């Protein structure tokens, strides 16, 4: 499943976990 | 045209490289006589 | 009192340094921290603390190779100002190691060869060991020689180098390098010693039985050169020869300083075990084409001048036995202006053994160093191979890119070819 | 049979270079011993003339 | 084979190239020189010069 | 260095890959890769019987 | 030190040198997280060139990580290393070039290239004295063929002495995936030969033909092709890293292997690669290291050499051995296949030692060498641009990006000066 | 040192190779994994001849397997000694020739030829120095027979100086397999009368012979005429890998057979073949052994040798014995048969002995002989030949390939040239 947890910017983009935080 | 062409074709390449491998192979039996000559001299 | 210090440059300098600096420790006693638990003194130096220092300068452009020393059993042997490293190498450029990354340690080389000389009190020679394939082997080695030259213009600078092998080669571009080298090995030396390395490879696997050798087999043997050599200086003998005596006979023309020498005898102990060793069979192998360390045969030429240095128990009477016998042989030729071409030195002390070696330890030994014209025919394969390439201007971009002209290429090729003239007249007999 | 007997390939270039040294004592023996190397070029083994000849 | 050929040749390539050629003999004749043939001049003037 | 010249220092080598489960079959050392891949026919007959059941 | 930046373009760029980081983590013994967790002390010595000092006993890799499509580098964090990488280098665009050279290189790449050159200026001005910069980009791609370009044509200007060395991924026709393929190759083979000191050409045909042949896996994935380049990449530079009996490094290899500034297509191999079942029937020997490398299929490149001449020929052993056994074999090869090598070059071989060998390896050998063979890529390139260009096929998206049609012109005359100075090179006798 | 690389094409080629990897194995004490478990260092000295070496103490064959039917070697790696084999050693194609001289040697054996070339030069490099090559194959099939001629066409200017022998298999007319067995015969011969340093012929009625009257097997299979083709070519190179009174090779017989390049066609002969029933009654006696070998019922050719004259004999004896045994009887059997040799060359046998016999036997010998009757063979096939061709039946399958027709008209001219200097050379004047 496409995760753009990391792709998206800090503006415009939720608090969903990046990887390995 | 004619049903065979491709298949007479064939035959002519062929009798060409025949005819061609026959002349090289006279000029090199000569060539290599000639090696056996200057050699032994 | 005689003090020789040693200037070793490049990879083969810090290899050629732990092989030879390893048995100079054995000879005297010195344990790998540096106590023994005055013989000494020509290579070691006393301290405060009872300490003995060897007088070394390892110099490298590169770190790796001078760090292995710095972590190996004698760390603590050699002071930390004797090894000195560099960031950045020519890379098998002899100009980068002349005029760019050279110059920036010359200034601190020479501060520490002048620490280490004024340390001594009768300084004997500078013995320098260098290569002429690599970069800085050959591109710094030639601005220190040129630059001790101006400091000490009397002290004599021998050299004893890798010349590299006319059929292998570990490099490309290293005709460039040997060429553009023999400028400094002319005007700014005093006596050589090359040899190449496939010399040494084919004594080892013909007589040691070593079908598999490395460089350390190859260092083992060129550190027994240079103790035959200084065995004089070191331990007292009948007969004992200094470096000055040894280079005024073997050295006939200013032009003309680069004898090849000879070891002998180099055999396996399963050899020797049944095969007597007398001073008439090992002086007789010193002559033989298949025991010398340059790819030359002096049955191609003819031999100006012979130094002998004689190492054992061996008697005076067996040496001129020995003498006269190789006078009367058709096969060794001699130069017309040269009656007697021979000189003699003789040594008490037999030769130590590093455990774990290659040689069989023997009762007597010999080394020589015959200065010969066939050398010359050397020179000529070392130009036809520098030859069919400067032609089409091959890798001289890295040279002028570098900073160097191109009008020195054809003026280093010139003078060997009148350097190679200069061998044709000695072959003449008048 | 192999029969190599030539000389490595020279760029003319700097082919015409003399000596720096001057050994004999008057040219005209340097040229008798010219001479002399000229005729032992064959017998001479060697690339370049030297050595031991032959036998 | 490389030596049926010279012996149905006959006149062709005759032994001991030094000899002269036969004036006039039933074997093959020369072929000319050609820069893409059978036979070439690069050998025939090698043939001369052995 | 006796090891280089033995005669019989090649008896005290080792094919390097004698297993699939050896510690020096490391993917720095190339005998071992992912391409490989014993699951192969285990994994069609079982692709097999899921389309054959749909 | 002697420090390495490593620039990362495209999806094969990213996916390589993930591959290739990974591969050296394990020589280093670097876990994924990032501290230390080796056994002997020379496998920390020199990671300095590759790795950058963090609080915690940490190392970073000096990677600079660029892609115009932000959706690789999701996958590049979630891979098995993706923990490694600082993500402040990491430097992605919003819109991707859509396989198309000219977006790459002009339009959209500029206002990345300001962001990816801060990124490496600070990494170069971290490191006291670097030896130069390594790129891993393919050139049928959109980003490292174009923007690529771009910032190489830009470093060379601002650290000109500095190396500069690309494991490009050169197209195959044989095997294609883009249609613009051959336009993008032509265009970036002019910067290639213009701003480069060394390059290797490494084609995925060439490495699916190894896969098939000399491994037979039965599912080589591109796992396997990225294994095979980060052997290459780790083999050129293990003898900097690592003592040796005879040392070299990047410089010490292109002083040596470049004759003519023009010249700097290098074909590289690896020699220890058998199936599991020719691991039975085998011996580790230098004999057999360099029959295997020296035959023509172990070659990652397109190309027969028996086609061409041997410039110059470049072997580096991994692995403590005996010299005579290397020297005599690469004697041997250089007198039996004599007329392969020029004529005007004398002992065409440099051989390197590292007395390290790769992790859980006993001996390897890798090669790097420049011939003749190389032109008949390009050639082949020419012809389908040529076909390509002329009936003005697929010009429209490079014409609206506002650059002219000089450019597909100068760079056909530049590839054509390239391979006609190649022939002359090797239609060359010398003359003594 | 002295090496043999062992060719291999054909199906016939596979089997008997297969076999004679398997006796040679045992001869060497090699297991089916490749282990030596041989109890003498006699049996382990000289084994890389055959050989070469693998890590873990094994031995791989030198050996080159080729076929153009991929069924075949799947029945080769399916033996007892079928693991042994390399599997990159294996080299072979997807498609048969049918039984088509012209489709291996022209259309399809020049795909597979590169391949081949460079796994001999594998073979050739391994080893310092190469005796020389050896083949064995069929002249009635269509790879062997076909790609095979192509084979020694090819290694001869590539490597000049090697010997090389052929294990053949000439086709037999009282009982044919093939159909059109005549042309691959004649397409065959003439190549191998051009490139052969020795001819082996085997012909497979012989030993269908020799399997019911000598041995007394009533169900013969293929492998013990593989096992007994085998046996022979073991006892001819037994004296290179063993010591013995009298050394020999290959070499020492081949320039001892060939009066004339022309002529290099022999009949072999294997000594020990008792039968079941014989054992019980006899006495292991070298006179024994040279009445079985003379006598013309042994043999694995099919012409009797008594319709011609023997141009040159070679015995190689394996075991330990006296030379009075062996002097005396061919001594004895040249003065009785004076008739059946030629005049113009005295003491036409040659010899030679090693010491270690075969195993599971105490004494053995092996006969190699040219004689004038060996041209019987090659008129019946022009015999059939010129019967089949007059009528230019099965033609379009050849000039299907391309081919011209002079190739068969030299083809019989070769071979009519061939046995007319064969028959001369039976009736010379002194
Ligand atoms: N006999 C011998 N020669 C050596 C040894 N080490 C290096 N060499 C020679 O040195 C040459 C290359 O130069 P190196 O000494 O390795 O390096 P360098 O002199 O510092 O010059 P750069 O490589 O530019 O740094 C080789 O061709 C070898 O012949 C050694 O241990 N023994
Ligand atoms: N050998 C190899 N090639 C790859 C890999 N991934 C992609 N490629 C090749 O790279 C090309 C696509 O590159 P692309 O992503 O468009 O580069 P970009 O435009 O710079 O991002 C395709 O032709 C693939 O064949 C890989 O992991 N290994
Ligand atoms: N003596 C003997 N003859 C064999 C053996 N195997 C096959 N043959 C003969 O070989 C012939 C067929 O050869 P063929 O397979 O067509 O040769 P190819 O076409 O070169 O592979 C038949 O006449 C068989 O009698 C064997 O093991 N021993
Ligand atoms: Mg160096």
């Amino acid at each position: 499943r496409k995760n753009c947890s990391f792709s998206t910017p800090v503006p415009l983009s939720l608090g969903q976990p990046l990887p390995y935080e | 045209p004619l049903p065979m062409h491709r298949d007479a074709r064939a035959q002519q390449t062929a009798e060409v490289v025949h005819a061609h491998a026959r002349g090289a192979r006279l000029t090199a039996a000569r060539l290599g006589r000639a090696q056996h000559q200057i050699n032994g001299q | 009192m005689r003090e020789c210090i040693s200037i070793h440059v490049g990879q083969a300098g810090v290899q050629i340094g732990n092989a030879c600096w390893e048995l100079y420790c054995l000879e005297h006693g010195i344990q790998p921290d540096g106590q023994m638990p005055d013989s000494f003194n020509t290579f070691f130096s006393e301290t405060g603390a009872g300490k003995h220092v060897p007088r070394a300068v390892f110099v490298d452009l590169e770190p790796t190779v001078v760090d292995e020393v710095r972590t190996g059993t004698y760390r603590q042997l050699f002071h930390p100002e004797q090894l000195i490293t560099g960031k950045e190498d020519a890379a098998n450029n002899y100009a980068r190691g002349h005029y760019t990354i050279g110059k920036e340690i010359v200034d601190l080389v020479l501060d520490r060869i002048r620490k280490l000389a004024d340390l001594c009190t009768g300084l004997q020679g500078f013995l320098i060991f260098h290569s002429f394939g690599g970069g800085t082997g050959s591109g710094f080695a030639s601005l220190l020689m040129e630059r001790l030259s101006v400091d000490y213009g009397k002290k004599s600078k021998l050299e004893f180098a890798i010349y590299p092998a006319p059929q292998v080669s570990t490099a490309v571009v290293e005709p460039y390098n040997s060429i553009l080298t023999t400028h400094t090995t002319l005007e700014h030396s005093d006596c050589a010693f090359m040899v190449d390395n496939e010399a040494i490879y084919d004594i080892c696997r013909r007589n040691l039985d070593i079908e598999r050798p490395t460089y350390t087999n190859l260092n083992r043997l060129i550190g027994q050169i240079v103790s035959s050599i200084t065995a004089s200086l070191r331990f007292d003998g009948a007969l004992n020869v200094d470096l000055t005596e040894f280079q005024t006979n073997l050295v006939p023309y200013p032009r003309i300083h680069f004898p090849l020498a000879t070891y002998a005898p180099v055999i396996s102990a399963e050899k020797a075990y049944h095969e007597q060793l007398s001073v008439a069979e090992i002086t007789n192998a010193c002559f033989e084409p298949a025991n010398q360390m340059v790819k030359c045969d002096p049955r191609h030429g003819k031999y100006m001048a012979c130094c002998m240095l004689y190492r054992g128990d061996v008697v005076p009477k067996d040496v001129n036995a020995a003498i006269a016998t190789i006078k009367t042989k058709r096969t060794i030729q001699f130069v017309d202006w040269c009656p007697t071409g021979f000189k003699v030195g003789i040594n008490y002390q037999p030769p130590t053994v590093v455990p774990g070696g290659d040689l069989a330890k023997v009762q007597r030994a010999v080394c020589m160093l015959s200065n010969t014209t066939a050398i010359a025919e050397a020179w000529a394969r070392l130009d036809h191979k520098f030859d069919l390439m400067y032609a089409k201007r091959a890798f001289v971009h890295w040279y002028v890119g570098e900073g160097m002209e191109e009008g020195e290429f054809s003026e280093a090729r010139e003078d060997l070819a009148a350097l190679e003239k200069d061998y044709e007249e000695v072959g003449v007999d008048s | 049979p192999p029969v190599k007997l030539d000389a490595l390939w020279h760029m003319p270039h700097f082919k015409k270079v003399a000596s720096h040294l001057a050994t004999f004592p008057t040219e005209a023996d340097r040229q008798r011993a010219l001479k002399a190397h000229k005729e032992e070029y064959a017998v001479r083994q060697g690339t370049l003339r030297m050595g031991n000849y032959t036998h | 084979p490389l030596d049926k050929v010279l012996e149905q040749a006959g006149r062709h390539s005759w032994v001991d190239i030094t000899r002269p050629p036969t004036p006039r003999t039933q074997g093959l004749k020369t072929p000319p020189p050609d820069p893409i043939g059978t036979y070439t001049p690069a050998c025939a003037k090698a043939l001369f010069e052995a | 260095e006796f090891d280089l010249s033995d005669p019989l220092a090649l008896q005290k080598e080792l094919p390097a890959r004698i297993s699939d489960n050896d510690m020096r079959n490391t993917i720095s050392g190339m005998q071992k890769f992912m391409g490989e891949d014993l699951n192969f026919q285990e994994r069609r007959r079982f692709q097999k019987e899921q389309s054959r059941e749909w | 030190m002697r420090e390495i930046v490593h620039l990362q373009a495209g999806q094969c760029g990213n996916q390589i040198g993930a591959k290739f980081w990974e591969v050296i983590s394990d020589e280093h013994g670097i876990d994924p997280t990032g501290t230390y967790h080796g056994d002997s002390d020379l496998q920390l010595e020199r990671i300095n060139v590759y790795y950058n000092e963090a609080t915690g006993g940490k190392y970073v890799p000096r990677a600079v990580l660029v892609d115009l499509e932000p959706g690789t580098m999701d996958s590049v964090r979630s891979g098995p290393f993706g923990q490694i990488f600082r993500p402040d280098n990491f430097v992605f665009g919003q819109s991707g070039a859509g396989n198309n050279w000219a977006k790459g290189h002009y339009t959209e790449g500029a206002e990345l290239v300001d962001s990816v050159l801060d990124v490496v200026r600070k990494e170069a001005e971290s490191c006291d004295c670097l030896q130069g910069f390594q790129l891993t980009h393919s050139l049928g791609g959109g980003t490292g063929s174009g923007m690529g370009t771009l910032l190489i044509s830009k470093i060379r200007e601002e650290y000109p002495d500095r190396i500069m060395n690309t494991f490009s991924v050169v197209p195959s026709p044989k095997v294609s995936d883009t249609v613009v393929e051959p336009y993008n190759a032509t265009l970036s083979v002019h910067q290639l030969v213009e701003n480069t000191d060394e390059t290797y050409c490494i084609d995925n045909e060439a490495l699916y033909d190894i896969c098939f042949r000399t491994l037979k896996l039965t599912t080589p994935t591109y796992g396997d092709l990225n294994h095979l380049v980060s052997a290459t990449m780790s083999g050129v530079t293990t003898c900097l890293r690592f003592p040796g009996q005879l040392n070299a490094d990047l410089r010490k290899l292109a002083v040596n292997m470049v004759p003519f500034p023009r010249l700097h297509f290098f074909m590289p191999g690896f020699a220890p690669l058998t199936s599991r079942g020719s691991q039975q029937y085998r011996a580790l020997t230098v004999p057999e290291l360099t029959q295997q490398m020296f035959d023509a299929k172990n070659m990652m490149a397109a190309c027969d050499p028996r086609h061409g001449r041997y410039l110059t020929v470049a072997a580096v052993f991994r692995g403590r051995m005996s010299m005579k056994e290397v020297d005599e074999q690469m004697l041997n090869v250089q007198n039996k296949n004599s007329s392969y090598f020029v004529e005007w070059i004398p002992n065409n071989v440099k051989t390197a030692v590292c007395d390290i060998p790769p992790r859980g390896l006993k001996m390897s050998a890798t090669f790097i060498g420049n011939s003749t063979a190389i032109q008949e890529l390009f050639k082949r390139i020419s012809e389908q641009f040529t076909a390509m260009f002329r009936r003005k096929a697929f010009l429209h998206w490079y014409t609206g990006e506002g650059m002219d049609e000089m450019e597909f012109t100068e760079a056909e005359s530049n590839m054509n000066d390239l391979v006609s100075e190649y022939q002359q090179y090797q239609d060359a006798t010398a003359e003594e």
